Parts: structure tokens; C-alpha cells; sequence
RNA sequence: GUAAAUUUAACUGUUAGUCCAAAGAGGAACAGCUCUUUGGACACUAGGAAAAAACCUUGUAGAGAGAGUAAAAAAUUUAACA
RNA sequence: CUGAACUCCUCACACCCAAUUGGACCAAUCUAUCACCCUAUAGAAGAACUAAUGUUAGUAUAAGUAACAUGAAAACAUUCUC
RNA sequence: CUCUUACUUUUAACCAGUGAAAUUGACCUGCCCGUGAAGAGGCGGGCAUAACACAGCAAGACGAGAAGACCCUAUGGAGCUUU
RNA sequence: CUCGAUGUUGGAUCAGGACAUCCCGAUGGUGCAGCCGCUAUUAAAGGUUCGUUUGUUCAACGAUUAAAGUCCUACGUGAUCUGAGUUCAGACCGGAGUAAUCCAGGUCGGUUUCUAUCUACUUUCAAAUUCCUCCCUGUACGAAAGGACAAGAGAAAUAAGGCCUACUUCACAAAGCGCCUUCCCCCGUAAAUGAUAUCAUCUCAACUUAGUAUUAUACCCACACCCACCCAAGAACAGGGUUUGU
């Protein structure tokens, strides 16, 4: 009976561990995990928990490159929600439409 | 269970695949009953399935020896070595003809828990993360509160 | 992978010459400290306000009745100083303390019967083993150099000490006569229950609290008894006169030093400071010294007029 | 707590621990040799030591008669005390005995021990004896003896 | 610098550390003031030690863990160092640590009478 | 008062098998030099003391058979002889007991 | 100390529960819902 | 808008009820109290309210080292006066 | 942002209620006929035990615990003590 | 009894020999507060914590023992009395 | 919740805890002169008697005390005790009933088992509390009667921890009826300077004082001669001594 309800509690704990990787890996560039998932998000990366902890470890320079994107997207955020619109949309904030 | 059972890692033989396939099923020996209602399905799977079989798999060897028997065997033999023996008795043609093939697609590796659901030689290509990865250099490399030319 | 002792191979010839010849090398080890000031003594400093000097390690012998010239009946300790030296000192900083500590010894003991390490450090210090060695705070005015010989004189009458020694063993007890329960009756119906605790706890807790007095293994503690004058100082066998009782059995070693107690604070002004030494002494003591209140054997009897 | 206490609790009382002494003192004077479990000589050894004091003070004294007449049941052994044994150790003041522990006894593996008065007419035990002085140990110090008194000397 | 560690509101007055010896009558009641005089690396301990996981390894986190009440620091300990942390809380100035520059900066906002005594 | 539950073979193990309850090895044994035996070195031989015992209890024999009853003890020494020995110089004037026997070697006469 | 009389959330003296924040915003947003599907019934 | 309903044939078990909300009776506008009614939950799973039968979220069943969500954290600091 | 067995995703799907009820399979044994290193189709029945202070037997726990025993020396003749 | 004390014997503890009984779901068998079939070694939050024998104690294990003898129920029994 | 048992009065023993304080401590108010009191704030370190009748808890009474506190702990505590009471089987009195028998009734009598498996505990090592006496003093106060505080000194009781010189029980020793020692504090308030509010105002204003201890210091602190023997050490183990191992 452990073993079969031990199922759900081994998927849940690995994206606490994945989280906590993440987190890890973001407060060295100076984010947070929100403002890392958040804005990758809205520049239409997939990316999820499991595989973005494996590039924290194994590929260093890739996830540097994810958290500037992140933070790029974050600040044209703020950006334009000083204007009233008039200002056009930022280079990483366009989406790709798909019909 | 995982902790009353062994375990191994994802693996294969002689890295197959990379540079060309080798089917790992080496040999077959059948034992079916002239006599015996165990062994009828055994029976009609050696009339008209396992000829078509073998003319697909050249390498694997199959032995067909009809004895007497109350249980019709089938036994599997592996490059590897390794060698898996399971029972056709009272089992219908599609039973049999599903079996066979599952034999011929596995590798021999013991079915046991596999920790991981990958396997890579090369985990790594820019680095694998260490403390000072992401940490910035100073000037002369001192140390926190280090007095230098004293 | 047998153990021996010191006379386990020797013949009937060697025995008593092994025993003659330790024996005479104690004699001038013991003869060859007398003369500390002579010897490249340390500093002798004053005595100052706040300061502490060491203290000795003696023999209870008995006890003994002493009048006052009041009429009043006083009951004494005697407590003799044998073969009491100082065998090292600690600076304040290696003490990890406030003070710095200095280590007396007394009642020399065989050297058969000691540990190669205990052996090694007196054969450097030039004395014989001692059975008992006790740790004294001390202030850096008061550091008196190894080896030097301590005398009863280092106390006078008239000054309050505090006495530590080991008590009296009496083995494992009841809670009568370790703790003063008054037990249960002897009759009216009193089924095998007459020296017992009673109640331990109550029953909510569930349990018994820590510390709670039972039966066990009483005596045998190290105990201090302050507040003990000096009544009478004899220099001929170095012998200290306590008032009162002090905890131990006959003929055992004891700790003596300064009392702590306030009201004695700052007392030992007109004492030997850091210590007492005959060798440069520019006269020598009486035979005995007694208290201003004390009447001498030798003095007539008391008459009230 | 026992300070002091130098006499032990044996027999079935007072009375008793002396009958079981006096038992073994009188057959001691008997034979001169018997074997008896450890602690019952170590507390009788005592008694036979003294006993021969009172053969000294001589048979016309009534005061040493009506100790013997007291501790040996068998009165023809208190002859035997003032004309055999007391002569004997007339010129040693003390050690008349001397007790030796053994193997201990089967039936109940009790400490037994040996006791014997000196000078008797049995064969001799097997006394432990010193190691000789002709030991490497032994020439050492007999060596470093004489140095010590040929300096002394000097 | 675990002595000169500062508290927010009135803490050093209202913060109690309760223990227990086990015995009877045992129950001890100290506040942070109390504790930091006699203690000066007592209130960063148990705030660390309440903060690990509970359970057997914080025992070994704590070891790891190096607290000096002042500035100074064993040779030992201070060649092994790699890292400085920046604190979390940003000290602010006292009137007499402004330039005047900074004071001059500022302007001023009202006029007072010129016939008041101050 | 009676037990609660059962007490394991685990927890028995540990209480029987602490070193308090197994055997102390003894480095007190030595060969006795007279006949090679063991022997303790506070204790006397076994071997050797027994030897002692057999001829003790034969002299002892000897006696009861010149007494001749009990409460018949001398008033005087005595003495051991053996074949091919005779009445000493200071044994004289004592009752010797003849023993039809080789005087043992380790029987020094007196 | 702080004991609630017999069982924690029910009876006549219970502990006392408080409406955090964002129970408030969860309330609030169903309620934004069912006033929209009030405006398509209408119709 | 939905897919159940009645009849016929043949049977067993259940017939010693708990809390919550609401309308009331009794008691003392006490009870984790007692008695009716309407509905819910529990006596089946899971998540949450600290632990939690009765409150909130949620139900149809497996494997997954994928994902989006539901409910879901307590706020507050006080007395001058002609 | 975190957050379920809710929902989506890859594959699969009869595969989470007490009493009660319906249905699909089956171990071993005997018989008929097969079979012939241990089976098949049927027919039968003393046809399946983690629990009844269950029955009998074995062995643990308590526990090597509670408790039980021989007057002394010696020549084993005898004597001594009570 | 105030108010206990000392000694002796038995018991006792240690060595040797012989060797029971009730009891026992399994146990790797801690403390505080809270919770809960309303009184927790086992749940929640905290604190404590190398392993291990022997001798003592009796607060708890709602401790062991006897399917409560008080009370109520059973269309369960029996003894006695009687208009 | 517990009837395949959670043993129920009071007392003995040992007490743990709360403070809503009986005494002792520090303060405010008084219809507080003083001596005694009433009232409120703060304080739980320490302490809180012996007896006659009653099974009693209570209560009454006698003699005392600085005071003879209120409560909780399964109306604390029966695998520690007690069984007088209550509460079986016997019996009497009164009453009820034809009787059997029964009663809030009263009375005499009536068996209190357990070899500890587990948890817990078995030296919280060491600062002490109070009364009385003398003195201040017949002083302050007060018409009179009456009658202090502080300081100082001395002598006791209890408690805790030790000891055997004598006394006593005793006698190589253990004991008390005997002797010796015993050391800090706690906070309620009362007052200065001085703003908000240019007086004033002890200030959850900044601040000063009465007014505070890292409770002080003390104790403990070495280590394979160790087979054996002795011991003021001890159940065993351990410990001390053997330069007293015929
Ligand atoms: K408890
Ligand atoms: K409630
Ligand atoms: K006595
Ligand atoms: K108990
Ligand atoms: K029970
Ligand atoms: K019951
Ligand atoms: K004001
Ligand atoms: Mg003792
Ligand atoms: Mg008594
Ligand atoms: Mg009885
Ligand atoms: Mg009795
Ligand atoms: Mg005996
Ligand atoms: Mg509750
Ligand atoms: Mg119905
Ligand atoms: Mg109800
Ligand atoms: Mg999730
Ligand atoms: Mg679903
Ligand atoms: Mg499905
Ligand atoms: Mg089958
Ligand atoms: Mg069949
Ligand atoms: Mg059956
Ligand atoms: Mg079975
Ligand atoms: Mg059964
Ligand atoms: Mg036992
Ligand atoms: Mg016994
Ligand atoms: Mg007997
Ligand atoms: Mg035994
Ligand atoms: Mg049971
Ligand atoms: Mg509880
Ligand atoms: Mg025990
Ligand atoms: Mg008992
Ligand atoms: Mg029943
Ligand atoms: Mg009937
Ligand atoms: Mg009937
Ligand atoms: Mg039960
Ligand atoms: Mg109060
Ligand atoms: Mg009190
Ligand atoms: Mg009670
Ligand atoms: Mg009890
Ligand atoms: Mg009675
Ligand atoms: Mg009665
Ligand atoms: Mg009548
Ligand atoms: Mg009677
Ligand atoms: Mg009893
Ligand atoms: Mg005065
Ligand atoms: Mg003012
Ligand atoms: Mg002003
Ligand atoms: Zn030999």
C-alpha cells in the first residue's frame, strides 16, 4: 500500500526539488523563481521545471542566458506599464500568433 | 517493492544502435507434445507461424523438439548470456506469436527497476556547475578582509 | 601478556636493599628543598587588596577540647601538614580563567604503585610522588616557584579557613537516614512498610521528576565546611587547630585555604604573603601560637574577678 | 556500613562462630595441618596464635589452664600445648603459623586454604619461593650494589 | 559583530527565551537583553538552530556554523575565507554623517519667526 | 507485577552477550618448575600438593597404629624414618614413625 | 495553555477562524464570474 | 434539456445515527444536551483548516523523474488642557 | 508564484463504500477418459484460516530469574559441637 | 509515640550446582504543550538524544490476575413467602 | 471513553504546582497623631504548631505561634501502608409488611493478592529563613493614658550540610538526646531636569536618580604497578593504600 500510494508523493517531491534548483540557480543572476517562470512564459519559451534544473547543473551558460531573457522581459514589462500605451511593445514581447 | 527488489541503470550491449543494430535474440528451443492438450497451441504455432518467423530473423536459431511433456517451454538465449525461460501452456496461437516477438525485441538486461528512465555518457558541454561557476574574480585574488603588502 | 609488580623477580637479597635505597632517595629529595629562597626563589611581592595566595594540603588527626579564658568550651581539628609542595603554576592566560592556579601536593606515596606518567613528572620536579594534589586560584602577586616546601605558619590564629575534603562513606542508604523521612509506624496494621519513601510523584505527570530523593549511594562527596578559625598553630609538627568539625574520616587528607565568606574579605593583610619561609625568617617562631582568647595549659586557672 | 568491624559473621551466631573455631583449633593442635575453606582460618588463625602465648605462661597457671580446658575439646591435646608445642616456639616471639591458599574444592568451588603450625613432622609443603639471585635481573642490582658500597667506603 | 546585532520595535525589552532544567521549579524566563549580556552569540544561535530542518542533520549544520561576538576572527578561520555576504539591512546615517553637501541639498521647507527663543 | 510484551532475541542478545557477562581471560596461569604443571601464581600446585596429601595421610595411618585409640597423643616430638635411615642426633627421645618406603627426594630430613 | 473546550470547530465556544487575504480575492473572483453569466441570461 | 420510469417475476439485508447550516419545541435564548422538519457531509478516495469522521475544495479508479488549477496564511494599540 | 487522485498531455482502462445482492475465474483432492518431469476436458466433495480468553503438540518470552540443598576436622577408622 | 538508633539471625547481593510461574499483537518502547472515542512512548508543533550491563524505586504503561459480585437489560434461571 | 474491572471516605508517607498572599518583604490611600488596624498595588524565594471528643472531611474547645492561607494535582498518592467508616454473607432495636423480606435509620462483627518486562527517577554539587532580648528610649508622637521606626549588639529556633573531644545509646566503629558551619538580589513606587502644549509636567518623549548580579565566587580537574593482600571505599564492579607481598 506504500509503495502504490508512494506514486504521487515521488512526482511532487521532484518538482519541489526542481524549484529549489531553480531557485538556487536564479538568485546567483539576482531573480527570483516567479520573475524566472513568469517571463519565460511570456516570451513563449516551454521550458519546464525538470529540464531548466538540468541546465542549471549541466549547462551554466545556457540558463545565464534564459535568466537575461527573463530579466529583459521583466523590465520591458515595468516599461510599459508607465506608458498609457502609446509606446509601441517591446522586441522580446511580441507573440507569435498561430492560426 | 523497490527496496525488497535489485536495481540497474539504463544501459544496452555494446552500445548498440550507434553505429549499426544487432538483434541480441541468439537462439529459441521449443518443446512441445506430439500427444497432449497443453501443447495444442504449441502445435499449430510450429505449422504456420514458425517458419514465417524465421525467415524474418536469419540470426536467431530455433530448435523445435518434440517430446513428451506436460508443460511446453520455450527458452530464450541472449548474446549477452543471459537466458529467459517461459511457459506457452495452454496458450493460443496469438498468445504465442505475441510472445515469441517480445522475445526477439528485448536485449537480454534483467527486467528489473530502472533508477533512471535515460542514460548519458556526455551529461555535460559548457561545464558542470561548481561553487565558483558563477562567481565574479578579484583584484590579486584576495580574500575577504585580507591585508596584502603588510 | 602477564602484569608485575616491583618485587615479582627480585630474591630475598634485593628486596630489602630495593627498600633501603628508595627509601634514602626520598630522604634527600625531601632534605634538599628546604632552602627555597636561596635557590633562585621567583618575586616577592606585597600583599594588595584583592589578592589570593595559595593554600595547603593536611592530615585530619582528631579532635581535642580547648577552653577560652571566658570558660567557654571550644572543640578543635587537628590537621597536620606533611610533605606539602607546590609542584606547578599556570599563567592566567593558560588557565582559561579569571585566575591562575597553582598545584599543591602532600602525604609523599610510593613510587611502585604510580603511573609512568605520574612517575616522569616528579622525577623532573626533584620529589617524591604525593597521594593527593589539589588546584588553588591564585593572583599573579602571589606565584611561588615548584618545589617549594609549605609549612602550617602559612596560617595564624585568628583567621577563618575553609576546609573541602571527601565524607565519610556509608554505602548504598534508605531514605531515612539519607534524607530524614520519617517512615511509617511500627504497628497498627502497618504491613511490611516501615522505612519506606511512601509516594514518588503524583499520577498526572506520569512519571517521576528529576531529582527526586531516593534510596542510593550516600557519603563519599566532596564537601566544604567555611567559617573555621584558627585557634592554635604548633610549628614543631606543623599543626593547624581548627574550631569545629571538618568532613573526613581520621587520617585523611584535606584542603585548606582562605575563607570566602565576605565578612572575612580582605583579612589577609597582616599574613605571610606569598608565603611563609623559615629559611630566611630573621627569627625564628615559638614553639606554639595561640589565640588572644585562648588560656595555655600552662597558665593558672581561670578566676572571674 | 561496616567500619571497623574486624570480626566476622560465620555459623549461626556469636556462640556458634566460636564453637566452628574452636572445631578447628583443636584439630589444628591434632594433626598440625588441615585444610578448611579460606576465611574460616584467616579468622582462626588469630586464635591459634594467641593459644600458644597461654602454653607459654605455663601449666600452673590457672588463668592459661582454663583457656586451654576452654578451646580444646579433646583434653588430651592440652598436654600436648604446654609440653610440646609452647617448647617449641619458645625462642620465636610470633609467627607460629603459616597459612597458604589451594586449589579450590570441588563440591562447591569454595576458596580453601592451608594452615599449619611451624616446625611440625610432615612432609613440606610446597612453599613458593623468590626467584634466584643469580637472575639477569638480580646481577644487575647486586652489581649496582656494590658500587654504592664501595663508594660509601671511599 | 554578534554583539552589536540590532533589534526592530521594543524586542530587547518584550523578546523571552524560556528553558527548562528539568527539575522542579526549574522554569527560567530571560528576555534578549538579559540573554545578550550574558550571552553574545546566544540570539543568533537560536534563531539559526530554530530555522534548519528538524531533524538529525542540523545537529551538523551547526557545527559548521562559526560565531565571534567582535571583529576579530581566529588566522585559522580567516584564510579559509572565500566570500564576503553583503547585509541584508542597510544601515541608515545619523545627522552627523551627512556631508554638506547633502544637508545643503536638502531645502528647507518652512520659515520660522525671527522672534522666537527656541 | 508481570511483563508487557515479549522481549526480542535482538534486545536478549545485548543483554547476554555484554562483555560484563562473558568469562575474563586469566593472565595469572604459570608452570609450576618442580613438575611442569599449571599453577596460579598466588595458589599452590595442585599436582604437587596433592603428592604431599597422599604421604601426609600414610604417616597419618602410621600414627593411629602406635596410638592404638583415641585421646592417646603424645607428650612429646616426632619423627619420620624411612628404609636405610636411623634415629638422628637430636632425634632422640622422640616417637618415630617407621615408613616402609624410599624417603621422596623432595623430603629433606631435618 | 490555550485550550478550546471539547472539539476545536464545533459547539458553543470553537476556535475562532480568520478571513485571510486571499480567501477574500478567491470569494471575489467567483464573484466576477457569476455577475458576468447573470449579463448572458439576459438576453 | 435529458434517459430514465412504471409494470411483471424472485430475494435478501437495513428498521440501536453523528455533526454542520436553516425553521422551531423542551431545557437555563447551558450543554459535544434532548425531540421534529428542509438540505448537506460522514459511515469511500484525495487536498486544505496545525493534529482532525460531520467545516471548505474535489469525486470513477492504471503507468509517467510532464503541465494548468481548486480550496488554502489574522488583523488590531487608546484618554494633557485654559 | 506555490498548491490534489480536479482537468489537460503520452499510452492504457472491468481494475477504490459497510450489511446485502449479481457476475467472471481458481488452488489442491478423488473419479471417468486423456496425459506421462505433472497436464487436459468433465463429474464429484470432510474442497482453501493473520484472529473464536479456540483444540492438541512443539518451542520461545518472563529467566538462567524466583526458589531449592550438605554441622566441623581427620587417618574415613573416629572424634568434636549443637 | 516525641524520634529514632545499634547489634544478631533470616532474606539479601557475589561464586558454584539445579532450575518454576502468571504475563507477552508486533516494537528500533523519551520530555513539554496542544490535539483526539473528550487523560498520547506512537498524531501536530517544539525540546532532547553514541552504545551497553548490574543494583534500587513504584509516578505511569487507564500495569497482571478473575468475560464486574454494584446498576440496568433478557418475554434467561433458581430459592423463599403468600388472601 | 471505560462494566472479557478506571479499586471507591478520611488518615499516614512523599509531596509537585497556581496566587485569588495567612506570616515574613517593598509601596499608595485613610475617618493613618503614636501603638494597633481597614483598604489597594507588587512579591510564590522560605515558612505556615501541638492536643481533648468525633471514622470523620469540617466543626467546637484547650494551649501556643511572626503565621496556624485558599485551591488544583483520577475529591494527588492503597502493584507504598492503614480499613475506623462506607459496602456482601451473621445478629439486635424501632418502624413497614399477612409473610418472605425491607428501610436516607441506629448498633456489634466481618480475608486489602502481585517475584517489576518497559518508561521515568535514584547527590537540582555550594549564597538561609524567622522570633525574642538588650540598646536606641520612656526618645519621636501625644491633653492624658499610652508608646515607635532605622542603626547597633547579643542569644536562640527551624532548615540544609557535616562530625565523635566529651555526654548519651554504645565501644577497633556506628549513632543522637550531643557538637561545628551556613555568604546576593528582585521594582510596586517616590523624586529631579524638560518638550509636544515657550508656565507646568518622574517621560509607553529624548533623559537623571533611588536601582540591580554575565548571581559572585567556591567545589571537582594527573593515570594500565595493579596477580595478590589490606582499607575509615564498597551490593557486584569501581575506588584508595602496599617504601607493611611471612
Ligand atoms: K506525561
Ligand atoms: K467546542
Ligand atoms: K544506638
Ligand atoms: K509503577
Ligand atoms: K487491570
Ligand atoms: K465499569
Ligand atoms: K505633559
Ligand atoms: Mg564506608
Ligand atoms: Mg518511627
Ligand atoms: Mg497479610
Ligand atoms: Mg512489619
Ligand atoms: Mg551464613
Ligand atoms: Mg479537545
Ligand atoms: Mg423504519
Ligand atoms: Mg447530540
Ligand atoms: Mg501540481
Ligand atoms: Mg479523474
Ligand atoms: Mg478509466
Ligand atoms: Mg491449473
Ligand atoms: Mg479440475
Ligand atoms: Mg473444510
Ligand atoms: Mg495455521
Ligand atoms: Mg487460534
Ligand atoms: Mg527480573
Ligand atoms: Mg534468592
Ligand atoms: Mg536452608
Ligand atoms: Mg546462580
Ligand atoms: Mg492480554
Ligand atoms: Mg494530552
Ligand atoms: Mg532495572
Ligand atoms: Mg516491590
Ligand atoms: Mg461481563
Ligand atoms: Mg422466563
Ligand atoms: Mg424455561
Ligand atoms: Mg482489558
Ligand atoms: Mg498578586
Ligand atoms: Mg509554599
Ligand atoms: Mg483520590
Ligand atoms: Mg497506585
Ligand atoms: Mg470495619
Ligand atoms: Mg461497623
Ligand atoms: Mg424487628
Ligand atoms: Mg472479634
Ligand atoms: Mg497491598
Ligand atoms: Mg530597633
Ligand atoms: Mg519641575
Ligand atoms: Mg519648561
Ligand atoms: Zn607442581
Amino acid at each position: 500500500v506504500k509503495c502504490t500510494k508512494a506514486r504521487y508523493l515521488k512526482k511532487k517531491n521532484m518538482r519541489t526539488l526542481w524549484i529549489n534548483r531553480i531557485t538556487a540557480a536564479s538568485q546567483e543572476h539576482g531573480l527570483k523563481y516567479p520573475a524566472l517562470i513568469g517571463n519565460l512564459v511570456k516570451c513563449q519559451v516551454e521550458l519546464n521545471r525538470k529540464v531548466l534544473a538540468d541546465l542549471a547543473i549541466y549547462e551554466p551558460k545556457t540558463f545565464k542566458s534564459l535568466a537575461a531573457l527573463a530579466s529583459r522581459r521583466r523590465h520591458e514589462g515595468f516599461a510599459a506599464a508607465l506608458g498609457d500605451g502609446k509606446e509601441p511593445e517591446g522586441i522580446f514581447s511580441r507573440v507569435v500568433q498561430y492560426h | 517493492t523497490a527496496r525488497g527488489t535489485p536495481s540497474r541503470f539504463l544501459a544496452s550491449v555494446l552500445h548498440n544502435g550507434l553505429g549499426r543494430y544487432v538483434q541480441q535474440l541468439q537462439r529459441l528451443s521449443f518443446s512441445v507434445s506430439r500427444d497432449g492438450a497443453s501443447s495444442r497451441g504449441a502445435r499449430e504455432f510450429v505449422e504456420r507461424e514458425v517458419i514465417d518467423f524465421a525467415r524474418r530473423n536469419p540470426g536467431v536459431v530455433i530448435y523445435v523438439n518434440s517430446r513428451p511433456c506436460c508443460v511446453p517451454r520455450v527458452v530464450a538465449e541472449y548474446l549477452n548470456g543471459a537466458v529467459r525461460e517461459e511457459s506457452i501452456h495452454c496458450k493460443s496461437v496469438e498468445e504465442i506469436s505475441t510472445l515469441v516477438q517480445k522475445l526477439a525485441d528485448q536485449s537480454g538486461l534483467d527486467v528489473i527497476r530502472i533508477r533512471k528512465p535515460f542514460h548519458t555518457d556526455n551529461p555535460s558541454i559548457q561545464g558542470q556547475w561548481h561553487p565558483f561557476t558563477n562567481k565574479p574574480t578579484t583584484f590579486r585574488g584576495l580574500r575577504p578582509r585580507e591585508v596584502q603588502d603588510p | 601478556k602477564s602484569g608485575t609488580w616491583w618485587d615479582e623477580h627480585l630474591s630475598e637479597e634485593n628486596v630489602p636493599f630495593i627498600k633501603q635505597l628508595v627509601s634514602d632517595e626520598d630522604k634527600a629529595q625531601l632534605a634538599s628543598k628546604l632552602c627555597p629562597l636561596k635557590d633562585e626563589p621567583w618575586p616577592i611581592h606585597p600583599w594588595e587588596p584583592g589578592s589570593f595566595r595559595v593554600g595547603l594540603i593536611a592530615l585530619k588527626l582528631g579532635m581535642m577540647p580547648l577552653w577560652t579564658k571566658d570558660g567557654q568550651k571550644h572543640v578543635v581539628t587537628l590537621l597536620q601538614v606533611q610533605d606539602c609542595h607546590v609542584l606547578k603554576y599556570t599563567s592566567k592566560e593558560n588557565c582559561n580563567g579569571k585566575m591562575a592556579t597553582l598545584s599543591v601536593g602532600g602525604k609523599t606515596v610510593s613510587r611502585f604503585r604510580k603511573a609512568t606518567s605520574i612517575l616522569e613528572f616528579y622525577r623532573e620536579l626533584g620529589l617524591p610522588p604525593k597521594q593527593t594534589v589539589k588546584i588553588f586560584n591564585i593572583t599573579d602577586n602571589a606565584a611561588i616557584k615548584p618545589g617549594t616546601p609549605l609549612y602550617a605558619a602559612h596560617f595564624r590564629p585568628g583567621q577563618y579557613v575553609d576546609v573541602t575534603a571527601k565524607t565519610i562513606g556509608k554505602g548504598f542508604q534508605g531514605v531515612m537516614k539519607r534524607w530524614g523521612f520519617k517512615g511509617q509506624p511500627a504497628t497498627h496494621g502497618q504491613t511490611k512498610t516501615h522505612r519506606r519513601p511512601g509516594a514518588v510523584a503524583t499520577g498526572d505527570i506520569g512519571r517521576v521528576w528529576p531529582g527526586t530523593k531516593m534510596p542510593g549511594k550516600m557519603g563519599n562527596i566532596y564537601r566544604t565546611e567555611y567559617g573555621l578559625k584558627v585557634w592554635r598553630i604548633n610549628t614543631k609538627h606543623n599543626i593547624i587547630y581548627v574550631n569545629g568539625s571538618v568532613p573526613g574520616h581520621k587520617n585523611c587528607l584535606v584542603k585548606v585555604k582562605d575563607s570566602k565568606l565576605p565578612a572575612y574579605k580582605d583579612l589577609g593583610k597582616n599574613l605571610p604573603f606569598p608565603t611563609y619561609f623559615p629559611d630566611g625568617d630573621e627569627e625564628e617562631l615559638p614553639e606554639d601560637l595561640y589565640d588572644e582568647n585562648v588560656c595555655q595549659p600552662g597558665a593558672p586557672s581561670i578566676t572571674f574577678a | 556500613i561496616s567500619h571497623g568491624r574486624v570480626f566476622r559473621r560465620m555459623g549461626l551466631g556469636p556462640e556458634s562462630r566460636i564453637h566452628l573455631l574452636r572445631n578447628l583449633l583443636t584439630g589444628l593442635v591434632r594433626h598440625e595441618r588441615i585444610e578448611a575453606p579460606w576465611a574460616r582460618v584467616d579468622e582462626m588463625r588469630g586464635y591459634a596464635e594467641k593459644l600458644i602465648d597461654y602454653g607459654k605462661l605455663g601449666d600452673t597457671n590457672e588463668r592459661a589452664m582454663r583457656m586451654a580446658d576452654f578451646w580444646l575439646t579433646e583434653k588430651d591435646l592440652i598436654p600436648k600445648l604446654f609440653q610440646v608445642l609452647a617448647p617449641r616456639y619458645k625462642d620465636q616471639t610470633g609467627g607460629y603459623t603459616r597459612m597458604l591458599q589451594i586449589p579450590n574444592r570441588s563440591l562447591d568451588r569454595a576458596k580453601m586454604a592451608v594452615i599449619e603450625y611451624k616446625g611440625n613432622c610432615l612432609p613440606p609443603l610446597p612453599l613458593p619461593r623468590r626467584d634466584s639471585h643469580l637472575t639477569l635481573l638480580n646481577q644487575l642490582l647486586q652489581g649496582l650494589r656494590q658500587d654504592l658500597r664501595q663508594s660509601q667506603e671511599a | 559583530n554578534t554583539r552589536h546585532i540590532a533589534f526592530s520595535g521594543n524586542k530587547w525589552e518584550q523578546k523571552v527565551y524560556s528553558s527548562h532544567t528539568g527539575y522542579p521549579g526549574g522554569f527560567r524566563q530571560v528576555t534578549a537583553a538579559q540573554l545578550h549580556l550574558r550571552d553574545p552569540v546566544a540570539i543568533v544561535k537560536l534563531a539559526i538552530y530554530g530555522m534548519l530542518p528538524k531533524n538529525l542533520h542540523r545537529r551538523t549544520m551547526m557545527e559548521r556554523l562559526h560565531l565571534f561576538p567582535d571583529e576579530y576572527i581566529p588566522e585559522d578561520i580567516l584564510k579559509n575565507l572565500v566570500e564576503e555576504l553583503p547585509q541584508p539591512r542597510k544601515i541608515p546615517k545619523r545627522l552627523d554623517e551627512y556631508t554638506q553637501e547633502e544637508i545643503d541639498a536638502f531645502p528647507r521647507l518652512w520659515t520660522p519667526p525671527e522672534d522666537y527663543r527656541l | 507485577a508481570a511483563p508487557k510484551n515479549r522481549r526480542t532475541i535482538e534486545v536478549n542478545r545485548c543483554r547476554r552477550r555484554n562483555p560484563q557477562k562473558l568469562i575474563k581471560v586469566k593472565n595469572n596461569i604459570d608452570v609450576c618448575p618442580e613438575c611442569g604443571h599449571l599453577k596460579q601464581k598466588h595458589v599452590l600446585c595442585a599436582y604437587c600438593y596433592e603428592k604431599v596429601c597422599k604421604e601426609t595421610a600414610e604417616i597419618r595411618r602410621q600414627i593411629g597404629k602406635q596410638e592404638g585409640g583415641p585421646f592417646k597423643a603424645p607428650t612429646i616430638e616426632t619423627v619420620v624414618l624411612y628404609t636405610g635411615e636411623t634415629p638422628s642426633e637430636q632425634d632422640q627421645g622422640k616417637r618415630i614413625i617407621e615408613r616402609d618406603r624410599k624417603r621422596p627426594s623432595w623430603f629433606t630430613q631435618n | 495553555r490555550g485550550r478550546i473546550p471539547g472539539r476545536q470547530w464545533i459547539g458553543k465556544h470553537r476556535r475562532p477562524r480568520f478571513v485571510s487575504l486571499r480567501a477574500k480575492q478567491n470569494m471575489i473572483r467567483r464573484l466576477e464570474i457569476e455577475a458576468e453569466n447573470h449579463y448572458w441570461l439576459s438576453m
